[PDB]
RNA sequence: AAUUCCUUGUCGGGUAAGUUCCGACCUGCACGAAUGGCGUAAUGAUGGCCAGGCUGUCUCCACCCGAGACUCAGUGAAAUU
RNA sequence: GCUCGCCGGAAGACCAAGGGUUCCUGUCCAACGUUAAUCGGGGCAGGGUGAGUCGACCCCUAAGGCGAGGCCGAAAGGCGUAGUCGAUGGGAAACAGGUUAAUAUUCCUGUACUUGGUGUUACUGCGAAGGGGGGACGGAGAAGGCUAUGUUGGCCGGGCGACGGUUGUCCCGGUUUAAGCGUGUAGGCUGGUUUUCCAGGCAAAUCCGGAAAAUCAAGGCUGAGGCGUGAUGACGAGGCACUACGGUGCUGAAGCAACAAAUGCCCUGCUUCCAGGAAAAGCCUCUAAGCAUCAGGUAACAUCAAAUCGUACCCCAAACCGACACAGGUGGUCAGGUAGAGAAUACCAAGGCGCUUGAGAGAACUCGGGUGAAGGAACUAGGCAAAAUGGUGCCGUAACUUCGGGAGAAGGCACGCUGAUAUGUAGGUGAGGUCCCUCGCGGAUGGAGCUGAAAUCAGUCGAAGAUACCAGCUGGCUGCAACUGUUUAUUAAAAACACAGCACUGUGCAAACACGAAAGUGGACGUAUACGGUGUGACGCCUGCCCGGUGCCGGAAGGUUAAUU
RNA sequence: AGGACCGAACCGACUAAUGUUGAAAAAUUAGCGGAUGACUUGUGGCUGGGGGUGAAAGGCCAAUCAAACCGGGAGAUAGCU
């Protein structure tokens, strides 16, 4: 649930936590762990390509099964685990054959619940089926953009997708952003919603909390010299020019989508 | 007061050593220039 | 007013006496609502002002203890011209 | 040589980095040393650095580097796969004593330990570039059990006092002993064993994982310290002959107990929290292709091997970085006594030093300090500076407030020593004895001895008892920023920047965006509760009117309009 | 529990004096701030000049920064001294 910390000191006055006792209070499944070195926002050239990235707590990557290609083998959820690499929670599921895997935790999935994959699996949360077998109008998550390449949509804390229509080979989807995107009616999807809805209610409460996540401070640009940002300096606070990126793009309505490759799966954009 | 030079043999060798210069063409030209000038010590080897 | 040129605006408080400070008035030279407006407990090697204590800060400097200054021996510069 | 002073969480001791003979001995004093110099980190000559166990090398890998082919690029070259490098991390083993003018865990004495080669004997399923296990990991907190170490007593040796007393409840010194081996305790973790079955672990598997039964409750693993042995030894305060008054043979007593106690050890533990806390090999198992009266594997014994390089000396400094024998800078380890909460502070031990110009004088003035009549901010841009406050316990404590604060608000009282309560109490520690027992490093009981606050009462000394060092000035009004933080290294620490929060906007993933002629990489092994950009800046109450201008987002009728034809 | 409180090590640099041919091309002395964290530090690595990095001062990038340093074009040009 959501708990508000008492104001024992500044920096705890506005801290709001999201404590979930159901999560595992122990080490994760070691075989499904990999090294995850921080980049600092620097590419192979050593240059900062993305700003405001650096530091933070050391993290270990968890191998989450986004394909769910084990069909016909029932699995039982062992425990819910905290994943530092994502906003959502992962669940350790044990298959009947003795294999263990990590999957995104849906809304109402708890220890002891049974899940299955494949066309013959039932319509219950946590089960993965191709859209062809999903009844229209149902809510799904971990949607596959292309068949067999692994889920890519609605994998955040409390996101999901709505199937609005199935036009034969293609099935229309309502991405939570607003797009009425359509994908081939062979892409696997998982029933239910990714369950961490309370995640958005979290309030960091202090500067140091952001630094733990690896987010470095952001410098506006108006409080900068002209040689550094287009907004530049001035005697006092002037900002007598249109808002713009550090490299000279509007950022106040100027659409930047220039893909043009697909232009076929986008029924409606947003809003 | 901490000064600019903080000696370190390992860092010195991998920054201006003979093998470091030979690793790139520009470093090789540095050796060629020093050889033409007749330098008694080409690099900071020892 | 971190904004008011005229200006030490005017009235009140504090002082024997207050161009600063505090509280009001509004005639806002030239405040104003996310280049945010107005409040705000706590916080500050932050700006302004007033008290108690405290004192050589001062009226007004006196004496004393040390290191230099001064003399002797040794060593022995500098700017400038 | 005798006094004096100084450091003693170092100004002592041992290292890394760095330096490279500054180390030790003899000799010399021109230059170097801010003076003299017989002296020196100076000149000259000689000597000095002994390792299977310490470090490097080596095996393994992180960030990252290079990179066969490959992809990309006018050339140069860029990126990157297989690989190969790369410690600041993981991986076998030595302790004590003695010894040199200068080295030692390296030599010597004593006592051990580790990994391999080969051989013999016995018993045998061995085999990896593969599978599994293990290695293997955070912050904070809480104790308990110990040790280093300390104190006191006992014990042994010596002493009987330059001046009153000092044969006693007196004074001084010592009271030390390792690795290894055996025991496996305080304590921590986990239910054992056997059989059958299986869509998993790229193939296989007796291993790992999963499933289903039966049978037992005691199995296993980990683990400081203690004890035994090592040790009839070594060391040992002091003696006895040699004794160049420079030092060595021989001998060498006691060598125990109690209490206190770590920031070290048990502990890579336990508890708890969110920000969720390396990799690989060695090691342990599993089998595949293969080899099977072989080869290999396990165990015992024997034998051999463990190379090469570093090892001097300084290392908070005169030897390193600062042009200097320079008030500077420089990582790790060791951590005694009295008082103390303490690694603060004061005085000291071990140990090391008095800082490489001195001698006089006792003017002005400058510098660093001490005290001050009466007044007490009249000083000054400004209480700048100085003075003052300063500890523990108890009492008490306002407006305001986000109910946490404000607050140590403000203010007041008591503090020494001696005796008694109590010839040392409450408490802590815990012997002997007795009882029990799976007779053990056990449990119960027992209270000797040791250690030891705090409080009350009474008495007593001084001007002053938190007497030294150490150690908050306090309160009222108000601007700005919420706050902790950050910033112009070297005149600006702020009201500036960050900030949590809020809003707008872009972005459907081969995301936007950014670095790149490109390949590619970051964003992200993320997916709209996500990410980028912009503005605002906790929180509370709120954020009004204007779309003509500029920008942005839509629009289709018309006008105008490039290459091309 | 805490970007909690007091306070050494440690990291900082608010005030004053001294020093200013200094002991020191930014330090000393007495006070001062943080001191479990957005902390601090060792070793190694990465980002290269119209570029880097920057809790943003035009700061820092080897005592040099509104475009580093070294060599070259180069005996640039100088209606100026």
């Amino acid at each position: 649930a959501v708990v508000k910390c008492k104001p024992t000191s500044p920096g705890r006055r506005h801290v709001v936590k999201v404590v979930n006792p159901e999560l595992h209070k122990g080490k994760p499944f070691a075989p499904l762990l990999e090294k995850n070195s921080k980049s600092g926002g620097r590419n192979n050239n050593g240059r900062i390509t993305t700003r405001h990235i650096g530091g933070g707590h050391k993290q270990a990557y968890r191998i989450v099964d986004f394909k769910r290609n084990k069909d016909g083998i029932p699995a039982v959820v062992e425990r819910l685990e905290y994943d530092p690499n994502r906003s959502a929670n992962i669940a350790l599921v044990l298959y009947k054959d003795g294999e263990r895997r990590y999957i995104l935790a849906p809304k109402g999935l708890k220890a002891g619940d049974q899940i299955q994959s494949g066309v013959d699996a039932a319509i219950k949360p946590g089960n993965t089926l191709p859209m062809r077998n999903i009844p229209v109008g149902s809510t799904v998550h971990n949607v596959e953009m292309k068949p067999g390449k692994g889920g890519q949509l609605a994998r955040s804390a409390g996101t999901y997708v709505q199937i609005v229509a199935r036009d034969g080979a293609y099935v229309t989807l309502r991405l939570r952003s607003g797009e009425m995107r359509k994908v081939e009616a062979d892409c696997r999807a998982t029933l239910g919603e990714v369950g961490n809805a309370e995640h958005m209610l979290r309030v960091l409460g202090k500067a140091g909390a952001a630094r733990w996540r690896g987010v470095r401070p952001t410098v506006r640009g108006t409080a900068m010299n002209p040689v550094d940002h287009p907004h530049g300096g001035g005697e006092g606070r002037n900002f007598g020019k249109h808002p713009v990126t550090p490299w000279g793009v509007q950022t106040k309505g100027k659409k930047t989508r220039s893909n043009k490759r697909t232009d076929k799966f986008i029924v409606r954009r947003r809003s | 007061m901490k000064r600019t030079f903080q000696p370190s043999v390992l860092k010195r060798n991998r920054s201006h050593g003979f093998r470091a210069r030979m690793a790139t063409k520009n470093g090789r030209q540095v050796l060629a220039r020093r050889r033409a000038k007749g330098r008694a010590r080409l690099t900071v080897s020892k």
